[PDB]
């Protein structure tokens, strides 16, 4: 074939590859802002479960 | 932080039923058939407000 078809080959390769770069360097920046500061979907760790506090009235009243 | 809020000696004051448990006990059942409506709104008291400073009426 003619240049053409390797140049913008290329150029298509050229594409990918960089949008993959940019895309594996804005992973870790968020990977590292939901690690520390919890207000993500990821590294969420585990609270009690509240479905088993017993709300029942008590034999006392203080509670 | 705060300070806890006390009544003061004077508004703990009542009338006190001095009498031993067998003379409860043997009045017991008619007493509970008695004094219910006075009996059962302060238990309510005690068990919503969960404080005993808010029941003291």
């Amino acid at each position: 074939d003619g240049p053409e078809k390797n140049y913008e080959k290329t150029l298509a390769i050229l594409q990918i590859e960089s949008e993959k770069a940019e895309l594996r360097l804005k992973e870790q920046e968020v990977r590292r802002l939901m690690r520390a500061r919890g207000d993500g979907p990821w590294y969420q760790f585990p609270t009690p479960e509240k479905e088993f506090i017993d709300h029942s009235p008590k034999a006392t009243p203080d509670n | 932080p705060g300070i806890v809020e006390l009544p003061t000696l004077e508004e703990l004051k009542v009338e006190e039923v001095k009498v031993s448990s067998a003379v409860l006990k043997a009045a017991a059942h008619h007493y509970g058939a008695q004094c219910d409506k006075t009996n059962k709104e302060f238990m309510l008291c005690r068990w919503e407000e969960k404080d005993p400073r808010r029941c003291l009426k």
